[PDB]
């Protein structure tokens, strides 16, 4: 019903690196949540039965050829789930003559790995009264300048206890979830018509993949679910915004793939996974995409914002 | 308790097909990825594919496609091989493995299965006894005129295993296999201790106790 | 693909010496890879995964290690029953090939092999064939010579052999050979021998039996 939430950066040297954990500390319990921007933006998200689990990190070891270890939440045996979400790569379509509903929703472009962006240091925009801190970033080789006056932003936000901010879209929260904005800001589309989404990838269960479990959009509600309940999960609307004030007019679909078993190696590296789960092969990807051919879209303004809520326990029940 | 059950051994035309089979037991089939590798005589291993048995997903080697397919009967825990248009290229051992949690290896194997590719007719052997003629003496089992490979030998149902050789085949210039189990016992043994040669040819289902005494 | 050369393709070595083998790719496989061994007859088997991570129940004179694109499988103490055949496997883009294989052998001392005859059995006589049998038991190394006399005639082109691979336990070779004679011919002559070898013997070693 409550937790108690502690966010801390952690930083090391050399090759400083952005590390957030977040912990909140129930009862029994506490979920941990450490977001990185080493390699691709990712989570490892942690469940223990003792309020006094800690977290490790040996960074020289996080920073090497074989990290596996240097993430640790101890002690182990009060572990009862861990997994990891991981933004693997920003999507871009040429929707041109494609319709509404198309996978893939246009004839793809080249990806933007997420794991060659460089990104600000987040210890400026932490701010421990919102619970809230943010990783903003841009490739790092750019030779068309495509991000010269634009950035990919993923803002994360804790809370301490249950509520529905007043703010589009409008997602009941508990102590159990962490919120995730993605803002993609003025960077250029490589032509008109383009439809931009992301690829996400979780850590599965076994060899198989969830699906996602399904009013207009704004009153619609997704929601992935890692194992029966109590477990991992995710949650988010059907609807991004073009528009920074999110104006019911700038809403776009938010079409999400199938999932599909995906292999390590299909995927940009990620330290942070490697090093608190060794090498795995079971991940479970899909696509999101934003908006139709026509109507609104990233193409108005050069912004898009899309919202996601990421938790442990049992989903909020938003009704 | 985590075993993989794989089919007998098979004598297979050339241009046929066959299913081989891997009967997984001893934990949740669906939980795990199992793949298939093969085995030339004398030569390394080769990957075929995976198979996750909930969603009969595939992954295979290209070298396999269209020769090879994998499949799954969940109910029954048991992983599938169809291998088709056979020839001497295919002639090889295959076995089924599982991988382990985290799909970055195979830990439980099973014993493979042979499969040979051949016009040629399966033939049971026919098995002689070796007979004893410091205080050690030396018996065993002639195994003789059998198609195709392989056969097994255990002595006194697997109970007798220290001193046991049992040899290559050899291909005969009859186009039939020969091999011999030997073992080596005490000497004073020889008329106290029964010794007999257990031999599993599966391809033509020929199971054949034998008896070896001093003459 | 990723392109794995495992190297050496084969070694020797003593008891109590240690030995490695190693795996190069031509990409990073970030430690996706795995060690197996094969015996004689049997199955593979998983030594270390991860590249570095031991199977629980694997002796702990085997370990591996590295990183990138090399990868070292090292045997600390080398016993007998570590002869046999190693693979590299990697996990990362498929398709998931083996290196080529390392054929670890052992070394040991000279062993003269002993030697056993055996005469055909009454039942197969019956059946028209008479196949007699030489045994060279427990050798080391390998060469060895075997000539077959029926009646003091040198016999050619009548025999087959047979090796096992080292044993497990003590390392040395055994051998069969075997002579095929039609019933016919088998019981026009008296006295059969095996004429055996070996450099652990000072002179061949000779055994024989009468038919009867
Ligand atoms: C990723 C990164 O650059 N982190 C730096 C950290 O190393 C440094 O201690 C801190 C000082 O304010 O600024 C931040
Ligand atoms: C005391 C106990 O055994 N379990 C409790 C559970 O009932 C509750 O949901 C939570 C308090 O928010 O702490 C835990
Ligand atoms: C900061 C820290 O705890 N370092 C230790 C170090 O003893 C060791 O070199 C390595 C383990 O492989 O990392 C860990
Ligand atoms: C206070 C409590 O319940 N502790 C449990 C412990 O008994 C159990 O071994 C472990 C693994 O499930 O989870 C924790
Ligand atoms: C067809 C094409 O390639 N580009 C056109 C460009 O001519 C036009 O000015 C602009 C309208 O916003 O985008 C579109
Ligand atoms: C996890 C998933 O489905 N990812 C797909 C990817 O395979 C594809 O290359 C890209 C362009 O169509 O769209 C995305
Ligand atoms: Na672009
Ligand atoms: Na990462
Ligand atoms: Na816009
Ligand atoms: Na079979």
């Amino acid at each position: 019903e409550t937790r108690q939430v502690s966010m801390e950066v952690i930083s090391g040297w050399p090759n400083p690196q952005n590390l957030l954990h977040i912990r909140a500390v129930g009862s029994n319990s506490t979920l941990h949540y450490v977001w990185s921007s080493l390699g691709p933006p990712a989570v490892v998200l942690v469940a223990t039965n003792t309020t006094q689990s800690v977290l490790s990190v040996n960074w020289s070891l996080l920073l090497s050829p074989d990290p596996a270890g240097a993430l640790m939440v101890l002690p182990k045996s009060s572990i009862q789930f861990s997994s990891a979400l991981v933004f693997t790569r920003l999507l871009e379509f040429d929707s041109t003559n494609a319709s509404e509903g198309a996978q893939p929703p246009g004839k793809p472009y080249p990806p933007y790995s997420l794991a060659k962006f460089s990104w600000n240091n987040i210890t400026n925009s932490l701010d421990l009264a919102n619970l809230s801190a943010d990783f903003q970033g841009r490739p790092v080789d750019d030779p068309t300048g495509a991000f010269a006056n634009g950035s990919l932003t993923f803002k994360v936000q804790a809370f301490s206890r249950s509520g529905r901010p007043a703010q589009p879209p409008r997602l009941l929260h508990t102590a159990d979830v962490c919120q995730l904005e993605v803002a993609l800001v003025g960077a250029s589309p490589r032509g008109n018509h383009s439809l931009f989404g992301l690829e996400v990838a979780t850590l599965g269960q076994g060899p198989d993949c969830p699906s996602v479990n399904e009013a207009p959009a704004v009153f619609q509600l997704n929601q992935l679910l890692w194992g029966s309940s109590p477990s991992g999960f995710m949650q988010w609307r059907p609807v991004a915004f073009s528009e920074e004030e999110r104006a019911r007019e700038s809403a776009l679909p938010c079409q999400a793939s199938t999932l599909h078993s995906t292999l390590a190696s299909s995927l940009p590296h990620s330290p942070i996974v490697q090093a608190f789960f060794g090498s795995q092969n079971n991940f479970c990807a899909f696509n999101l995409t934003f908006g139709a051919p026509t109507g609104p879209g990233y193409w108005d303004q050069y912004y898009l914002c899309w919202s996601m809520l990421l938790g442990m326990g049992f989903p909020p029940v938003d009704i | 308790q985590v075993q993989l059950q794989q089919s007998g051994d098979d004598l297979v035309k050339p241009g046929a097909s066959v299913k081989l089979s891997c009967k997984a037991s001893g934990y949740t089939v669906t939980s795990y990825w199992i793949d298939w590798i093969k085995q030339r005589p004398g030569q390394g291993l080769e990957w075929i594919g995976r198979i996750a048995p909930g969603s009969s997903n595939t992954y295979y080697n290209e070298i396999f496609k269209g020769k090879a397919t994998l499949t799954v009967d969940i109910s029954s825990s048991t992983a599938y091989i169809q291998l088709s248009s056979l020839s001497s290229e295919d002639s090889a051992v295959y076995f089924c493995a599982r991988e382990i949690t985290s799909a970055t290896a195979m830990e439980y194997w099973g014993q493979g299965t042979s499969v040979t590719v051949s016009s040629a007719s399966t033939k049971g052997p026919s098995v002689f006894p070796l007979a004893p003629s410091g205080g050690t003496a030396a018996l065993g089992c002639l195994v003789k005129d059998y198609f195709p490979e392989p056969v097994t030998v255990s002595w006194n149902s697997g109970a007798l295993t220290s001193g046991v050789h049992t040899f290559p085949a050899v291909l005969q210039s009859s186009g039939l296999y020969s091999l011999s189990s030997v073992v080596t016992v005490p000497s004073s043994s020889l008329g106290t201790q029964t010794y007999i040669c257990n031999v599993n040819h599966k391809p033509s289902n020929t199971k054949v106790d034998k008896k070896v005494e001093p003459k | 693909d990723i392109q794995m050369t495992q190297s050496p393709a084969s070694l020797s070595a003593s008891v109590g010496e240690t030995v490695t083998i190693t795996c190069r790719t031509s990409g990073d496989i970030h430690s996706y890879l795995a060690w197996y061994q094969q015996k004689q007859g049997k199955s593979p088997q998983l030594l270390v995964y991860n590249a570095k991570t031991l199977v629980d129940g694997v002796p702990s004179r085997f370990s591996g290690s590295g990183s990138v694109t090399q990868y070292t499988l090292k045997i600390s103490s080398l016993q007998p029953e570590d002869f046999g055949n190693y693979y590299c496997q990697h996990f990362w883009t498929p398709p998931w090939t083996f290196g080529g294989g390392t054929k670890v052998e052992i070394k040991r001392t000279v062993a003269a092999p002993s030697v056993f005859i055996f005469p055909p059995s009454d039942e197969q006589l019956k059946s028209g064939t008479a196949s007699v049998v030489c045994l060279l038991n427990n050798f080391y190394p390998r060469e060895a010579k075997v000539q077959w006399k029926v009646d003091n005639a040198l016999q050619s082109g009548n025999s087959q052999e047979s090796v096992t691979e080292q044993d497990s336990k003590d390392s040395t070779y055994s051998l069969s050979s075997t002579l095929t004679l039609s019933k016919a011919d088998y019981e026009k002559h008296k006295v059969y021998a095996c004429e055996v070898t070996h450099q652990g013997l000072s002179s061949p070693v000779t055994k024989s039996f009468n038919r009867g």
